[PDB]
This record gives C-alpha cells, sequence and structure tokens, in this order.
DNA sequence: AAACATTCGTTCACGTGAGTTCCAGTACAAGTCTGGTC
DNA sequence: AGACTTGTACTGGAACTCACGTGAACGAATGTTT
C-alpha cells in the first residue's frame, strides 16, 4: 500500500540508541524481525523538533 | 616619500628577483594604498 | 505550469514531452509581515544590514568594499563575484536526455532525493508524440526497466541526474520522474549487526508477543479473501493540520 | 557520524524505546562564502538591526 | 578491514565514477 | 486583423535564524612528590 | 608547607541541519499599437 512515486522528502534511518532508555535494543529487534516476516512497515506520527 | 598620492595599487603577481610582497613594500615605501584585490576605485593592477 | 521539453535519445531520435509537478511538499501562499507596535503600519519599518570591520576602532565598510572569499584549509582564498561567473561550470539548459536504460532492482527507493516529482507527459495536441511515449513505457515496462536520465530546469538551474519510471494506468500513462544521488551525497556509515548480536536476542515469548501486537494493530482489511485489500487508515486524503 | 536527533518511540502512553536519527543521503552544498574586505584582505563581521 | 580507506580512516574507500559504460 | 510590450503566478538558487550534538577550555578537588627542623 | 598531575563536572562555541525569506528570471495571456 506505499506507492513508489508518492515521493515528498529523503528518508532518513532509525536505529536504536540503547543509551537513554535500557532495554529498547531488544524490543526494536523483535518489531525488525516481526515486521520483515510479515511485510508490514510501521505507520507513526512523526515531530522533530518542538513547535 | 610623496610621490605617490592616494593611489590605489592592487599587486597580484612579483617578479623572482622582487618577490610580491617585496614590491607591496616597496611601493607602500612611497604613499600609495595597498588594496589586496582591485575594483572600482582601483587605478591600476600589478 | 505545464514545462515542454524534447527527450533524445542519442542526436537522432526525439520525443516532445510536457512536464508537470505532481508531488511537493506545499507552504503558504503568504506570509506573515511586520508591522510597528502603535501604527500597525508596514511602512513605519526598516530592515537594514552593516558590515564593520573586525578592529578595536569598529570601522565602518560600504557594501562596494566587499568581495567574497573561500577557505581552503586553514587559509582563505579571495574569489569575487565576477571571476567566479567568468569560471563558473555552464550548462545548455533545458535538457531531458537519456542517459542509459538499467533495471529496476538497481535503483533502490531509499536514494531518491530532491523535493519534487515530475510526471512526464507526451505534448498537447500531438498523436505522434504520444504514440512515441506510449511505445517507450511499455517497452520499460515489459523489460522491468527505467530510464536514468540527465535534467536541468533552465540555463541557470544546477544539472541533475535521476530516474524515470513507467506509471501505466487504465486512464492514462505518463513517466514519473525523481531525482537519485550524485557520489558526493552518499554517507558511509556503519552500524553494528542485530541479527549476530548476544546481548539483545529476544526470545521466543516476547517475538510471539510482538507478532501478537503487529496481528492486532493492522491497519488494512481483505474483502472477504475475495479480490483485494482495503485501508483502513487513508493517510494521503488527510488535510494537512496545520493550515486548519 | 552524527545522530541528526535522539527521540522516543512511543507504542503506548507507557512503553517507550529510544531512537536515533540519521540521514544516509545529504545533499552537498558549496562552501558558504565568506565576506572579505577588499583594501586589507581581512574578514569583516555583519550585522542587523531594525528602526 | 578490506576496503578501508587509506587518506580517510574509518569510511568505505569509494570506487571511482565511472559514468555509463554499456554492456557488450 | 496581426505583431510586440507588459503583467502575472510560478520556479529555482542563495542567504539567515533557531535547534541539536560534539569537543575544548575552565574550574575545583584529591593524589603524589618534595623540603626543613626538632 | 608548596607545586604539579589526574579525575570529575560544567559551559560556550563550532558544525550541521531545517525552515523561512528574498531576489531574479520566464512562458503564457491580455492589452495596445499599427
Amino acid at each position: 500500500l506505499l506507492k513508489k512515486h508518492h515521493y515528498l522528502r529523503p528518508s532518513l534511518f532509525v536505529y536504536p540508541e540503547e543509551s537513554l532508555v535500557i532495554g529498547s535494543s531488544t524490543l526494536f529487534s523483535a518489531l525488525l524481525i516481526k515486521c520483515l516476516e510479515k511485510e508490514v512497515a510501521a505507520l507513526c506520527r512523526y515531530t522533530p523538533r518542538r513547535n | 616619500s610623496n610621490i605617490f598620492e592616494d593611489v590605489e595599487f592592487c599587486v597580484m603577481s612579483g617578479t623572482d628577483s622582487q618577490p610580491k610582497p617585496d614590491l607591496e613594500n616597496r611601493i607602500a615605501e612611497f604613499g600609495g594604498y595597498i588594496v589586496q584585490n582591485p575594483g572600482p576605485d582601483t587605478y591600476c593592477v600589478i | 505550469i505545464h514545462w515542454p521539453c524534447r527527450l533524445t535519445i542519442g542526436s537522432n531520435l526525439s520525443i516532445r514531452i510536457a512536464a508537470y509537478k505532481s508531488i511537493l511538499q506545499e507552504r503558504v501562499k503568504k506570509t506573515w509581515t511586520v508591522v510597528d507596535a502603535k501604527t500597525l503600519k508596514k511602512e513605519d519599518i526598516q530592515k537594514e544590514t552593516v558590515y564593520c570591520l573586525n578592529d578595536d576602532d569598529e570601522t565602518e565598510v560600504l557594501k562596494e568594499d566587499i568581495i567574497q572569499g573561500f577557505r581552503y584549509g586553514s587559509d582563505i582564498v579571495p574569489f569575487s563575484k565576477v571571476d567566479e561567473e567568468q569560471m563558473k561550470y555552464k550548462s545548455e539548459g533545458k535538457c531531458f536526455s537519456v542517459l542509459g536504460f538499467c533495471k529496476s532492482s538497481q535503483v533502490q527507493r531509499r536514494f531518491f532525493m530532491g523535493n519534487q516529482v515530475l510526471k512526464v507527459f507526451a505534448a498537447r495536441d500531438d498523436e505522434a508524440a504520444a504514440v512515441a511515449l506510449s511505445s517507450l513505457i511499455h517497452a520499460l515496462d515489459d523489460l522491468d526497466m527505467v530510464a536514468i536520465v540527465r535534467y536541468a530546469y533552465d540555463k541557470r538551474a544546477n544539472p541533475q541526474v535521476g530516474v524515470a519510471f513507467p506509471h501505466i494506468k487504465h486512464n492514462y500513462e505518463c513517466l514519473v520522474y525523481v531525482q537519485l544521488p550524485f557520489m558526493e551525497d552518499l554517507r558511509q556509515y556503519m552500524f553494528s549487526s542485530l541479527k549476530n548480536s548476544k546481548k539483545y536476542a529476544p526470545t521466543e515469548a516476547q517475538l510471539n508477543a510482538v507478532d501478537a501486537l503487529i496481528d492486532s494493530m493492522s491497519l488494512a482489511k481483505k474483502d472477504e479473501k475475495t479480490d483485494t485489500l482495503e485501508d483502513l487508515f487513508p493517510t494521503t486524503k488527510i488535510p494537512n493540520p496545520r493550515f486548519q | 557520524k552524527r545522530a541528526l536527533s535522539r527521540l522516543k518511540l512511543k507504542l503506548n502512553k507507557d512503553i517507550v524505546i529510544s531512537v536515533g536519527i540519521y540521514n544516509l543521503v545529504q545533499k552537498a552544498l558549496k562552501p558558504p562564502p565568506i565576506k572579505l574586505y577588499r583594501e586589507t584582505n581581512e574578514p569583516v563581521k555583519t550585522k542587523t538591526r531594525t528602526f | 578491514c578490506p576496503g578501508e580507506s587509506l587518506i580517510n580512516p574509518g569510511f568505505k574507500s569509494k570506487k571511482p565514477a565511472g559514468g555509463v559504460d554499456f554492456d557488450e
């Protein structure tokens, strides 16, 4: 359901940090594995900076 | 001396015998306005 | 506004095309205008910039007294605007040229650059151009290929290298152009692997829990397992909250 | 390598995992010009004000 | 590590830009 | 009736202010080495 | 006593990135002139 011609901005890369919240790497890895298995993408609402 | 007076000289190349800074100093010895780049008020480039 | 040009394959083949901007980030047509606190008039304020030397006396240097220079390591290299114009890279504008044809698998979606997507149609009121473009689109689709092209909006626009790929629909068919990266824009970062990490490997119960979470939060539904899929939260049709 | 931002991905109001956002493709621009004095060839500081 | 640049350590060595070279 | 000038909404490039990450300079405190005599 | 070295914490500036503004340029439509 994601269209290749629906391009608006250059893409970014999301990687676990593990320096601020401990245990984030495990959940991130589980999400990665299951998302790849089921061929799905996580829809989210993004706010980079305040205001 | 006061031979050169209120003239903008912009030198960007000097002979092997007379290097750029040396010529700058010599011309400045006579009361010349050194300008490192030329422009509307520049009289002559060297 | 339609952008006319010629798709060129070599110096012998030329197809008349018109390009439109399909998707772009939209901003407010109007801008906030700064007005005086008490008079509330735009005429009563004025903005200006002044340059002063770094000496203690804080001399004043006029606008004609400044020349632009660049930085070369630990020094500064004067480079006047006129000299830069003389030495600037000069190009012949309005080019839509086909550098080559390449398999679709080689052009990944994570390398797309730019801030626009272009739709390229055949020129208006031109049957021959329509036939030529349709031939090219169908050939690319059958071969599963894309065209790597050079694009310049005008004489003073920096040349770009992008990909044009087919887009065939029941009503209309068109080429879709999106920019591609140069060598300078690629970042070479190395990240630690997650599959081989010993301390971050999830257990089976965790995997089952995440599977349940993904299943529960599905935003698409099959039509009774009959024809196709249906989207439950179509974000493309949601207006931008900022303007509202 | 440098993180654009460090954010918090919130599955719910209670589950939060720290992530970092990087850019793997960034447009390349010419280094910004710097103003120079024509006569002595030394940088000039710029300032702006309104009245 | 193989492929590490000899000028800037810690970065992958970019292969020279070859442009378009048509296949046989 | 036909040709040329002007205007308008669009487009691109370039410049400037605010947010975020990283590193150097600074401060202070503790540790370590030394000196002298009674 | 005194002086240097080492460890911890803090603050300011550099650099990088995005948003917003301004400037110049242009194809098409319309109006004016001959």
